RNA sequence: UGCGAAAGCAGUUGAAGACAAGUGCUUGUCGUUCGUUAAAAUGGCCU
């Protein structure tokens, strides 16, 4: 994906409707964004679990 | 009131003053001076209520039979008691969590 | 070094002294050494108190701040140390921990803007790269 | 969709639309917009004499209501207008603050 | 649509009056203008209040303004102009060219910043990528961003000059939410092609070292919202 | 599984098991942070093209 | 509780009387009044 939108990024740039056709791209690219908060949050209670068991 | 209209159940404060239980339930009949009775509500209280919160003692509810043998009162905690007027003993029915 | 560190922390906390935050703010401090000092060398509440609040005070007046001792003293604290700082329900503690949180929750909406940047910055990056390869 | 683009948070959100369709008049806060439908974007005349797409008003816009194709209601906090979209001129204003 | 705007068909207080006694008052005479033009309106405060709905008549304002520039054009301006500029209902037309007559005088051009309506993007833009800096970036930026569409900021970033987009980034990576919603702006703006690499490099570090130091705020912000048999007691007799 | 760590958490520095569990669950979830920021980089970079 | 976008930003729960329990004293309670803008009686849902 990464390499497509580097190499014909002038093209993705000519091209119009660029939301309609990569609808599917911006879709599955907004899940994965949006989770990122409650990860963290998740991420910080298990680091005070495991440095606490870790410690004792 | 009962169904029929012809009995009374009321609870009062007043034996807080007047008594040691706090509060006093009448029946009184309306249309003749066949029915009357008058004892306090601590004699129907249970013996564990006292360590209890203030919604095992609140009454939220009552009942009078139509003949006039029967009183149900219905507490905060959600339990019900059924008082044999006659010989003021008490049965116990348990299903609500609620008031 | 790190003992005569602690020591001086300790006499600073005993004399309420301004120099505590500069003792926590030295470079003699190194995280097993951290852990270390507030596994043991921290019984008093007032004295927790105390580092709590230079340390709230510090990361509050400077949340985008670079160095990361006094973060790392401030995470390991409320990771090991939580209780008895609920436990201490000083007015003045509340509203530093109330401050605290109105500085450290901004970045929180930064981040997908700073991921967002870094990711245009990293296609700028390969197609220069490619521009220059050929 | 109109993204929103906005570091701009308001709950005075008012909408009206054209009975053939055409314009929808957007109010947002204080602002008060005309949009054409086909595009979806901001009214743009090529012209460009006498037809000003965006309205600032005093207050935040509580109700726009657009009664034929020609007239306008404006209710703000304070005050209610009417605008005559084809003049492009208020017709007459009301004193709402104190109610 | 078409035929929106082409048709062929065409406390109360004296306007008038006050444009009068305000044309009477002389030239320069910022305390007796002011006084006169707040005796008439009769309301206490200087800035805008939602008590003083029928001042907002659009050609009052016009006269008003005119009279101003036209009797301080080299005296100071009084607090008319103050109240003018958190007026609500200021006229669009002046603000083609309000910010450069008020650069001079910091205090009224923070004002105008702050609180006039419809500043241009095109003057707003301007002066925030002049090398000026003179920490009234924040407020033009949270301006900016407040009340302009991204893709019209994005667009009149396009017609703005790359030595001063390069300028501005320089001066964001020597040293916020504002201006990493702007370099994300300016990134999108100056596009695929134009960007050196050095200039490159050094925001990447700079975005680099940010998004560590932001994910480490986020865990600290996740922090704050966190019978033995033989046992030998002794015992007090 | 924070619900579980708010009730439970006491019960992890006696039972080696749930800590075992703990942490493949904390490799699991930096994974999938390493993952939703990777996409929220690709979202950006979507925006420089379609912008 | 007030305002505000969801974020938040400011702000706040005082008295009086009576009763209970413990031991004149202490503490609690309120199918009490006045003033401020301010958990727990084995007890789970029909055919």
């Amino acid at each position: 994906v990464k390499w497509c939108l580097i190499i014909h990024g002038g093209y993705l740039v000519s091209i119009p409707n660029l939301m309609s056709t990569l609808s599917s791209l911006h879709s599955t690219l907004k899940r994965r964004s949006d989770l990122l908060p409650r990860l963290l949050a998740l991420d910080a209670r298990l680091d005070c679990t495991i440095n606490k068991f870790k410690t004792l | 009131i009962s169904s029929n209209g012809k009995l009374l159940a009321h609870m009062c404060k007043d034996v807080s003053t007047k008594d040691h239980e706090h509060k006093s339930i009448s029946v009184v009949s309306l249309f003749d001076d066949s029915v009357n009775l008058s004892f306090p509500l601590g004699s129907i209280l249970s013996s564990q209520t006292q360590s209890l919160s203030y919604n095992t003692r609140y009454v939220s509810s009552m009942a009078i039979d139509n003949m006039g043998q029967q009183l149900a009162v219905g507490f905060a905690s959600g339990v019900i008691s059924i008082v044999s007027l006659a010989d003021l003993q008490i049965r116990l029915l348990k299903w609500h969590i609620d008031s | 070094d790190q003992v005569e560190i602690a020591n001086i922390l300790s006499s600073h906390l005993e004399a309420n002294s301004t120099e505590i935050l500069d003792d926590l703010m030295s470079g003699s401090w190194t995280e097993p050494e951290i852990k270390k000092f507030i596994l043991t060398k921290i019984n008093t509440v007032d004295h927790l108190s105390k580092i709590f609040l230079t340390i709230s005070k510090s990361i509050t007046q400077n949340p985008w701040n670079e160095e990361n001792l006094l973060p790392l003293w401030l995470k390991w604290l409320l990771t090991l140390k939580s209780g008895e700082l609920n436990s201490i329900k000083d007015k003045h503690t509340k509203k530093n921990c109330k401050h605290l949180k109105s500085a450290l929750r901004s970045s929180e909406e930064i981040l997908p803007v700073l991921l967002g940047i870094q990711g245009r910055l990293e296609m700028l990056r390969r197609q220069a790269k490619l521009r220059e390869d050929l | 969709i109109s993204l929103p683009n906005f570091n701009h948070f308001s709950n005075s959100v008012s909408l009206a639309w054209s009975q053939d369709g055409s314009l929808i008049f957007h109010g947002f806060d204080d602002k008060l917009q005309i949009l054409d439908f086909d595009t979806f974007k901001k009214f743009e005349s090529l012209e460009n004499t006498k037809t000003v797409s965006e309205f600032t008003l005093d207050s935040e816009i509580q109700t726009v209501k657009l009664i034929n194709d020609t007239n306008l209601i404006v209710a703000t906090r304070t005050t209610l207008n009417a605008i005559n979209l084809l003049r492009g001129q208020v017709i007459n204003s009301f004193d709402l603050y104190p109610f | 649509k078409d035929s929106l705007g082409k048709s062929f068909q065409v406390p109360v207080l004296h306007c008038n009056e006050v444009i009068e006694k305000l044309s009477a008052l002389q030239d320069n005479d910022i305390t007796s203008f002011d006084d006169i033009f707040f005796k008439e309106l009769k309301i206490k405060e200087e800035h805008y209040t939602e008590k003083d709905r029928y001042i907002s008549d659009p050609g009052f304002l016009n006269k008003v303004l005119d009279l101003i520039f036209g009797k301080f054009s080299g005296n100071d301006y009084p607090k008319t102009l103050t109240f003018l500029l958190t007026h609500p209902l200021f006229p669009l037309s002046r603000t083609r060219n309000l910010l450069s007559l008020l650069r001079d005088q910091p205090r009224l051009f923070k004002q105008a910043i702050v609180t006039c309506p419809n500043l241009p993007l095109n003057e707003l833009l301007e002066e925030l990528f002049s090398i000026r800096n003179r920490e009234l970036l924040l407020d033009i930026s949270f301006r900016i961003l407040q009340d302009f569409t991204r893709d019209s900021i994005k667009q009149e970033m396009k017609k703005l000059s790359k030595l001063d987009v390069q300028n501005f980034i320089e001066f964001i990576t020597s040293g916020s939410t504002q201006l990493f919603q702007l370099l994300s702006l300016v990134l999108d703006s100056i596009g695929l092609f134009s960007l050196e690499g050095a200039l490159l490099e050094n925001l990447t570090l700079y975005i680099d070292k940010q998004v560590e130091i932001a994910e480490r705020n986020t865990e600290l912000w996740n922090l704050i919202d966190t019978l033995p048999t033989y046992t030998m007691e002794y015992l007090d007799i | 599984v924070a619900v579980v760590l708010e009730l439970y958490g006491n019960t992890l520095e006696s039972s080696p098991v749930l800590q075992e569990l703990m942490i493949d669950l904390k490799t699991k979830v930096r994974h999938e942070i390493h993952k939703s920021k990777e996409a929220q980089r690709i979202e950006g970079m979507l925006q420089l093209l379609t912008s």
